[PDB]
């Protein structure tokens, strides 16, 4: 500071800006058949 | 709300297919040849 002031960049002119931001709420909602899945259709794999 | 198990469309027909006119292998007549060799010189016949 000189005589107690200090020097200090105040803006003149200014625009508005705009900025988008996603934020992830949700997602697929995966299903398992587990029986299908491990034993297609073979009588034999549902046994076991 | 249940997900029941996964069922798969049973077959309503069955495709069965073959190259026709094909010979006999005659595997038989070979086995029942009665020049029986020894395992030292084992005999191999190729069926196709
Ligand atoms: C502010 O900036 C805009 C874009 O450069 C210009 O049109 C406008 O005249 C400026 N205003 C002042 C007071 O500097």
């Amino acid at each position: 500071s000189v005589g107690g002031l200090y020097e200090i960049k105040i803006p003149t002119n200014f625009t508005i800006v705009g900025q988008e931001e996603f934020i992830q709420t949700n997602s697929p909602k995966v299903t398992i058949d587990c029986s299908l899945f491990v034993c297609s259709n073979y009588a034999a794999c549902h046994d076991l | 709300v249940y997900d029941l198990s996964g069922f798969t469309v049973k077959p309503v027909a069955t495709v069965h297919r073959r190259i026709p006119d094909l010979p006999d292998c005659d595997i038989d007549k070979w086995l029942n040849n009665f020049n029986v060799p020894s395992p030292l010189n084992w005999e191999r016949k190729i069926f196709s």
